[PDB]
């Protein structure tokens, strides 16, 4: 018999629609006595193989062990639940997007955005640690969660999985140039991943979407031949200034590791 | 259906034409590309498919085409690639084969260019 059963699908309680999109459907809903999120995946021929693909590829998800990563709680299989799906919990705050960018009622200060940036750095730097890596779309202010204390969370929810298109990008303004342009296989994910940390801390100073002007496709393609990089923000100190070059230096290799970032940001908090 | 505007109202399919045209300049233009002739300007593969991340919202890793091809056989993989994407987008299977638009068939293309434009007309 199988090692998992997973998450009966019978069991979610379906509470209200959050969005829909090409990738499927995000609800509100209640699991075990758990606030969560259900995403419901759209996939253009399902089969057999990307089913098994699947359910091999979500329990590597599951990572309750540390405290700036948002595991997947656990997902249902298809068969027999009428289409792949995954769950977290509910992050009442939503995305780091949705708080710097969306946030009607308060303006997180520059000690809150310091500390952002070290959870972030911290999970990284954790989830850098794992062999193999697991693969994710993308680090970028929608694949992190702010949690209910504030907590900043990189979610495991953005996992890629084997049958994903890799052919059509969504967040390109956060992606290294090099794997805007070479197969993961031939680039430094670890690196690269470095790189949308860096545009994570311009978008935290400026409180800006990078690229915000432009389409994601004028976005890539600018990016990866006609060389547009975010604009270094004026009136920073230089300290600052020095850790967001550094991170977004245009030699993968000499981008620093997340674990040697982290007592760089330690040192920047207020305490 | 289509194929009435094509054979028997040659100014009409001239007037689909220059929709095309119109069309397709307004997306391809944002990558400072400009298309003068359907007979030809798409057989390659490579303006479907960054027309097709224009029109839907993503931008294409240059490592999933090719973005110079250099085979009759990398234009048909293009051409394939964005009927993929087509597909992705929620169009049905496109009815010409990937072949006909590498050689310029201008039915095929112009069959391929409409649905497009049918669809994403508004598209900003
Ligand atoms: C389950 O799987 C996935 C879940 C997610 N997404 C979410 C995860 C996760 N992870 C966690 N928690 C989420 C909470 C949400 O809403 C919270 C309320 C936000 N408001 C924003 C505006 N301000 C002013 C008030 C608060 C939310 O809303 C859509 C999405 C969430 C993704 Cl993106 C992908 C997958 Cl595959």
């Amino acid at each position: 018999m199988n090692k998992h059963s997973g998450i009966d699908f019978k069991q979610l309680n379906f509470l209200t629609k959050l969005n829909e999109n090409h990738s499927g459907e995000l609800w509100k809903g209640r699991w075990q006595g758990n606030d969560i999120v259900v995403k419901v995946l759209k996939v253009r021929d399902w089969s057999t193989r990307k089913s098994r693909d699947f359910n091999e590829e979500c329990p590597r998800l599951r990572i309750f062990s540390h405290p700036n990563v948002l595991p997947v709680l656990g997902a249902c299989q298809s068969p027999p639940a009428p289409h792949p799906t995954l769950i977290t919990h509910w992050m009442p705050y939503g995305s780091l997007y949705n708080v710097l960018h969306e946030g009607t009622n308060f303006v997180v200060d520059q000690s809150q955005a310091v500390k952002f940036a070290l959870d972030m750095a911290r999970g990284m730097a954790f989830l850098h640690t794992l062999e193999p890596l697991i693969p994710r779309h993308a680090l970028n202010s929608r694949s992190v969660m702010i949690d209910e204390d504030m907590t900043a969370r990189i979610s495991m929810a953005d996992v890629k999985f084997s049958f994903q298109s890799p052919g059509r990008m969504y967040a390109p303004a956060w992606v290294a140039p090099e794997a805007l342009q070479k197969k993961p296989e031939d680039t430094n994910r670890r690196s690269a991943d470095m790189w949308s940390f860096a545009v994570l801390l311009w978008e935290l100073v400026t409180r800006e979407v990078p690229f915000a002007d432009l389409s994601n496709m004028e976005i890539g393609m600018k990016v990866a031949l006609e060389g547009l990089r975010p604009t270094i923000p004026p009136g920073i100190s230089p300290h600052v200034s020095k850790l967001m070059k550094i991170c977004m230096n245009e030699d993968p290799a000499k981008r620093p590791k997340f674990d040697m970032i982290v007592p760089i940001l330690e040192k920047m908090q207020d305490k | 259906a289509f194929d009435t505007l094509f054979d028997h109202a040659p100014d009409k399919l001239n007037v689909v034409k220059k929709t095309l045209i119109t069309f397709v300049n307004k997306h391809l233009n944002k990558l400072n590309l400009e298309v003068t002739e359907l007979e030809t300007q798409f057989a390659d593969g490579v303006y479907l498919v960054l027309l097709m991340g224009l029109l839907e919202g993503y931008f294409v890793p240059l490592h999933s085409f090719f973005l110079t091809p250099d085979s009759f056989e990398q234009k048909v993989l293009n051409v394939s690639f964005a009927f993929e994407l087509m597909q992705d987008g929620g169009l049905e299977k496109p009815k010409p084969r990937p072949e006909d638009i590498v050689n310029c068939d201008l039915k095929s293309t112009l069959r391929v260019l409409y649905n497009l434009f049918t669809k994403y007309r508004n598209v900003e």
